[PDB]
RNA sequence: GUGGGCCC
RNA sequence: GGGCCCA
């Protein structure tokens, strides 16, 4: 019966979750707000210890991650680690207008905040 | 010289004729009669206030909204010029209502500017009747979002954007906000949480305008709706509520805040659910899409890429030793496996981009149901069972997580009768959102696109393959028909039915036609139309709040869930989902809801002949002044229809033999009209160039299913043959997506499956059209060496039993 | 010889796949765009530039 | 796959333009 | 992945 | 059960 093989499957999917949702921000913002329902756009938005910006280019790159840390439509944020398309470690001096095509352009910024 | 008007000669066209010399009538008038060309005041009242440079329309593909999307910015400029003259006519209405003057309204009086003078046939005592007004300008109020007005901080264009709280959901005084901004004297109803609807009728109505009412909001609002719960203790999250854009606010009512040993099904709402996969991962953003994004599942980016096509040497050598594919034959080679790179899935993925919210024109949506409802009153469905469905190709997948496990199969043979049927009870009260999967195709074709392809889970579509499966299966093998689904060519089959199309059409001539970008430019509320219209057979296992449920549980399904492209979390403002149970059904429904649009402002803007007039007068005092669902106008229009203009349909292959006369009138259809509507209702340009008018019913149809068609001998008198294009077998035969890389033994199959396509060349002119099943047959009896090995039944298919 | 070479072109570029270009982003994004346009080959002198192009690359490789 | 090769390397044999098959002999050489 | 004809 | 064509 692979119907209990998936019931197995599935609870120690939605059990193991758990590894990471007990924050204790959760009932920080439940307790906000009336009659515990709000959107689902901004659960982990405001959860958010991390941050994955995938840019195209160097143009993106500059106006988006301008220095080792900025912030994010009104939060702040630290760049950490950054690679370009297809995961070879860059820096923000390699990453400059001058050598912009030995890049494969697009780049994952993944930053942290504070 | 020519003013556009709304008369009441009772309807809306052209008449020659401190104001503005063009009005919002012309202005919406050339709005709605695209004739590329002749698209003149479109353009005058674009130029007139700055939004586009006429320069600019010397480039291609101005007035595509599927390359060229700038046009936005072009249409988006005259935003608050729309939005103004909305509150001017509801301060007008009001201006009526206390100044005691009933009489009723129309938009020639109204300036570009939005104000008004000339009160000339109206009655002094009210209710000032709008209804023509946004009957009018309903639909091209998302062609610019003219009421982002209202999303700033007082609504002033120059400013900020409102902070709304990142918690709230409701809003629905805000809904009634530019309601009765724009609507206090709408005479009927509102419901813009449309559990309050009337019927399925006002679901339409209502959550047409819940459209409107949320353009404006932010993504910030909308969405599934969480709430912490404990089983067995520990707390979880789960959406149960979802706030649609078009449904408005719903709660499921059945709620357990505190629980102990789930159920089975249970796990099946909370395994696929949303934000339980949500909240419980990281975030993501991508600057590749235009599309908002929320998350990912893995911290890792992903691609995947094309393995291109196979080749067929040992068939090339047998082709090529005849001389095939020589120098000046049309015994080309043109149908290929192209290949794609990494960046395909967001790059078709932004053509979402090109989608945009309507303003089904809603009276007219409403007659025109009630007009299908007689294409489905030879036919009967209703909810059914479990235990009495025909269900087929089981061997499939079943979503998201779902994906990692099993097949439909396990669903459909674990979730017993009992299970899927209380599902089936469970989600006609409630919302139960999930997750679609978009994939790439290996099609062997001639052009360079990939038009993705959607997945959805298990749960959505078993209870709607429970729900409409008895609609259908009236129609699956309902022949002589208006629709051949079911309905080969075969035996002869095809010729009848070409007889039963004609069956005298008057002046009869033959048109054919067809959607580009359907998949993507879906108008949302048409979606919704249909699957009520799918519906109306539950009349006695359905109650009306459950239809309201039904309709909302599969708007979250499949049409404004959450999509997962690539580890990368979104929505999808909508776009069909072409792994749908009831895709090529529901949109054969769009299809003729798109013909009588064209029968319409065919008629509209178009008579002497007074069954003719009477007809579009009476249709327009059924819209324009008119409500009820109503048989007789009905079946006038319907057999005057099926007498003069008939029809055949597969899911956009609309095939017409219709009159040369009416339709040289403007009663009945032509391309130009169609044209016109989907750059005007469906978002796209459809060129004639791929049309086709074929003037001489005895040369039969260009195109159907892939097929162009001849007339030839069969057992003493003339008939009418379909025949496929040889380059397509050509290609196929010659490229495979390893196949006979397994083995010989199945490729038999592919080869006389693709013979038997084309033996009618044997019977057209050129030879080597001929030569093409010669060849075939060569190689068939090549095969059979080692192994119809002949022409012997491939003659017989067209001798019908 | 146009047919001919034009599936001497999907030939190549199928190959081209076999040994991982796609690896190394934009020079399956340069064979790809030249192998989509050989395809629409019209004049053929343009194909044939097109070919040696699409060959400098697995000549450059060992 | 391996007969993949051999025929692409027979078809632009018989391709027999005079820089394919120039550049043939340039990689013959490995150069 | 959908439903539809065909054939094995 | 397998697979070709088609929306
Ligand atoms: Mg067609
Ligand atoms: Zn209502
Ligand atoms: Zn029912």
């Amino acid at each position: 019966d692979k119907r209990a093989k998936v019931t197995s499957a599935m609870q120690t999917m939605l059990f193991t979750m758990l590894r990471k949702l007990d924050n204790d921000a959760l009932n920080n913002i439940i307790n906000n707000a009336r009659d515990g329902c709000v959107p689902l756009n901004i659960i982990p938005l405001t959860t958010a210890a991390k941050l994955m910006v995938v840019i195209p280019d160097y143009n993106t790159y500059k106006n988006t991650c301008d220095g080792t840390t900025f912030t994010y439509a009104s939060a702040l944020w630290e760049i950490q680690q950054v690679v370009d398309a297809d995961s070879k470690i860059v820096q923000l001096s390699e990453i400059s207008m001058d050598n912009s095509p030995n890049l494969a352009w697009p780049l994952i910024v993944t930053a942290l905040r504070a | 010289v020519y003013r556009a008007f709304d008369i009441y000669v009772a309807g809306f066209a052209k008449f020659l004729k401190r104001l503005t010399k063009y009005t919002m009538a012309d202005l919406v008038y050339a709005l709605r009669h695209f004739d590329e060309g002749n698209c003149d005041t479109l353009k005058e009242i674009l130029v007139t206030y700055n939004c586009c440079d006429d320069d600019y329309f010397n480039k291609k593909d101005w007035y595509d909204f599927v390359e060229n999307p700038d046009i936005l910015r072009v249409y988006a400029n005259l935003g608050e010029r729309v939005r103004q003259a909305l509150l001017k006519t509801v301060q007008f209405c009001d201006a009526m209502r206390n100044a005691g003057i009933v009489g009723v309204l129309t938009l020639d009086n109204q300036d570009l500017n939005g104000n008004w003078y000339d009160f000339g046939d109206f009655i002094q005592t009210g209710v000032p009747v709008v209804d023509s007004y946004y009957s009018l300008l309903m639909p091209i109020l998302t062609l610019t979002r003219a009421l982002t007005a209202e999303s700033h901080v007082d609504t002033d264009l120059t400013k900020p954007y409102i902070k709304w709280d990142l918690l709230k959901y409701d809003f629905t005084e805000e809904r009634l906000k530019l309601f009765d901004r724009y609507f206090k004297y709408w005479d009927q109803t509102y419901h813009p949480n449309c559990v309050n609807c009337l019927d399925d009728r006002c679901i339409l109505h209502c959550a047409n305008f819940n459209v409107l009412f949320s353009t404006v909001f932010p993504p910030t609002s909308f969405g599934p709706l969480v709430r912490k719960i404990f089983v067995d203790g520990v707390p979880f999250v789960v959406s149960t509520g979802y706030h649609f854009r078009e449904l408005g606010v719903v709660h499921n009512q059945d709620v357990n805040l505190h629980s102990s040993r789930l159920s089975f099904k249970e796990l099946l709402v909370y395994a696929a659910d949303p934000a339980m996969h949500a909240a419980s991962g990281n975030l993501l953003l991508d600057k590749r899409t235009t599309c908002f994004s929320v998350a990912a599942l893995t911290n890792n980016v992903a691609f995947q890429t094309v393995k291109p096509g196979n080749f067929n040497k040992d068939f090339y050598d047998f082709a090529v030793s005849k001389g095939f594919f020589k120098e000046g034959s049309s015994v080309e080679l043109k149908h290929f496996f192209f290949a794609q790179d990494g960046n395909a899935a967001i790059s078709d993925y932004d053509y979402y981009r090109y989608n945009l919210p309507t303003m089904c024109d809603i009276r007219q949506l409403l007659f025109v149901v009630e007009v299908v409802d007689k294409y489905f009153d030879c036919y009967d469905g209703g909810c059914i069972n479990a235990n009495q469905v025909i269900v087929n190709n089981l061997d499939k997948s079943a979503g998201f997580p779902f994906n990692k496990w099993g097949k439909a199969r396990l669903y459909y043979d674990s979730m017993s009768y009992e299970d899927q049927d209380a599902l089936f009870a469970y989600t006609k009260r409630n919302v139960i959102p999930t997750i679609t999967q978009m994939n790439l195709k290996y099609a062997i074709s001639a052009k360079n696109r990939a038009r993705t392809v959607a997945g959805v889970s298990i749960c959505s579509t078993m209870t709607n393959r429970q729900f409409h499966q008895k609609l259908l299966k009236s129609i699956a093998a309902t022949r002589g028909a208006t629709v051949v689904i079911g309905t080969s060519k075969f035996y002869g089959g095809w010729h009848n039915m070409l007889k039963t199309v004609y069956s005298d059409v008057e002046n009869p001539h033959l048109m054919g036609w067809d959607y580009p970008k359907c998949d993507r430019a879906m108008p949302n509320m048409l979606r919704i139309m249909a699957s009520l219209v799918l519906a109306r057979k539950h009349t006695t296992c359905c109650s009306l709040s459950h239809r309201f449920y039904r309709l909302a549980n599969e708007c979250a399904q499949v049409l404004s869930e959450m999509v997962m492209c690539g580890g990368s979390l979104y929505v999808k403002p909508g776009g069909t989902s072409s792994g749908d149970a009831t895709t090529a059904y529901a949109n054969s429904v769009f299809n003729i809801c798109q013909a009588v649009t064209a029968n319409v402002n065919a008629l509209l803007s178009t008579i002497a002949d007074k069954y003719v007039r009477n007809l579009q007068h009476r249709l327009y005092e059924c819209l324009y002044r008119n409500r009820d669902v109503d048989t007789d106008f009905v079946n006038e229009f319907y057999a005057y229809l099926r007498k003069h203009f008939s029809m055949m349909i597969l899911s956009d292959d609309a095939v017409v033999c219709f009159n040369s006369t009416y339709a040289s009138q403007g009663l009945v259809a032509s391309i130009k009209n169609f044209k016109s509507v989907l750059y005007y209702q469906n978002n796209v340009f459809m060129s004639e160039a791929k049309c086709w008018t074929e003037t001489d019913l005895t040369k039969g149809p260009h195109e159907f299913c892939s097929q162009h068609t001849m007339l030839v001998k069969q057992g003493d008198d003339y008939v009418y043959l379909p025949y496929p294009d040889p380059s397509r077998i050509l290609g196929a035969g010659c490229f495979v997506d390893d196949i006979v890389k397994t083995d010989g033994t199945l490729m038999i199959e592919r080869f006389v499956s693709l013979a038997i396509d084309a033996y009618p060349l044997t019977k057209h002119p050129n030879q080597e059209y001929a030569d093409v099943f010669h060849l075939y047959l060569q190689y068939i009896r090549k095969l059979h060496d080692e192994l119809m090995l002949t022409n012997d039944n491939t003659s017989r298919y067209w001798e019908p039993e | 010889k146009m047919s001919d070479v034009k599936c001497t072109s999907v030939v190549l570029l199928s190959v081209l796949q076999q040994l991982r270009v796609e690896s190394s982003s934009k020079l399956w994004a340069q064979c790809v765009q030249l192998h989509n346009d050989i395809l629409l080959a019209k004049d053929t002198t343009e194909a044939f530039e097109k070919m040696v192009s699409l060959l400098s690359v697995l000549l450059s490789m060992q | 796959t391996s007969a993949m090769q051999t025929m692409l390397f027979t078809m632009l044999r018989k391709l027999d333009n005079d820089a394919l098959n120039n550049i043939i002999n340039n990689a013959r050489d490995g150069c």
